[PDB]
């Protein structure tokens, strides 16, 4: 009656890089029938998440995007596939895939490109968030001058939009 | 010339959020909650505060 699907197309998809010890994909995986026994988790569980281990401002804003980009669907609905994959990169890697999973992040649209509004808009979520933004006091202001600074920054060809290829530059700069 | 030192490096990291500074410590208790909320907190945020 009730299986457990997935659990045959993953361990298969392994048999070798694998960010997740054999015992370990199988078992994000029953948790999630627990939270969804469809294998769905909805925004407003996600939303629940992040609003229930940062009650403290209103990371509400960084639950909705930060759940829009774990999918990288982006159909509305995380599955597992989507939710394990991302559990592995935010951790470990061994590649610059950390450049890359915050391209995503920070495009929105998603459209290959991200745009100013697009920067902003996270950005004013992490300034929402936590209060370490106001020990920040050390010049640095409200988000709408961090993106302005940081485009005029990490975008020296002005197009309005950067792609990851710029993106990853502009961003080995920092060092 | 620009002064973007500070500002990428302590930005990078409230999107990953802080190391700590939050809650105080887990264990097993937890049931009537969702499963999947303390796994990904916890782990990715401790599992985060790597940096090579
Ligand atoms: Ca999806
Ligand atoms: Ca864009
Ligand atoms: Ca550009």
């Amino acid at each position: 009656a009730k299986t457990s699907k997935l659990s045959k197309d993953d361990l298969t998809c392994l048999k070798q890089s694998t960010y997740f010890d054999r015992r370990e994909i199988q078992q994000w995986h029953k948790g999630f029938l627990r939270d969804c026994p469809s294998g769905q988790l909805a925004r407003e569980d996600f939303v629940k998440i992040y609003k229930q281990f940062f009650p403290f401002g209103s990371p509400e804003d960084f639950a909705n995007h930060l759940f829009t980009v774990f999918d990288k669907d982006n159909n509305g609905f995380i599955h597992f596939e989507e939710f394990i994959t991302v559990l592995s990169t935010t951790s470990r890697g061994t590649l610059e895939e950390k450049l890359s999973w915050a391209f995503e992040l920070y495009d929105l649209n998603h459209d290959g490109y991200i745009t100013f509004d697009e920067m902003l808009t996270i950005v004013a979520s992490v300034y929402k968030m936590m209060g370490s933004m106001v020990t920040l006091n050390e010049d640095e202001a409200t988000p709408e001058m961090r993106v302005k600074k940081i485009f005029k920054l990490m975008d020296k060809n002005e197009d309005g939009y950067i792609t990851l290829d710029e993106f990853r530059e502009g961003s080995k700069v920092d060092p | 010339a620009s002064y973007g030192f500070q500002v990428a490096r302590r930005v990078l990291n409230n999107l990953q959020t802080n190391l700590f500074n939050t809650s105080s410590g887990s264990d097993k208790n937890v049931k009537i909650h969702e499963n999947v909320a303390p796994a990904l907190v916890l782990s990715s945020m401790i599992m985060s505060a790597i940096a090579f």
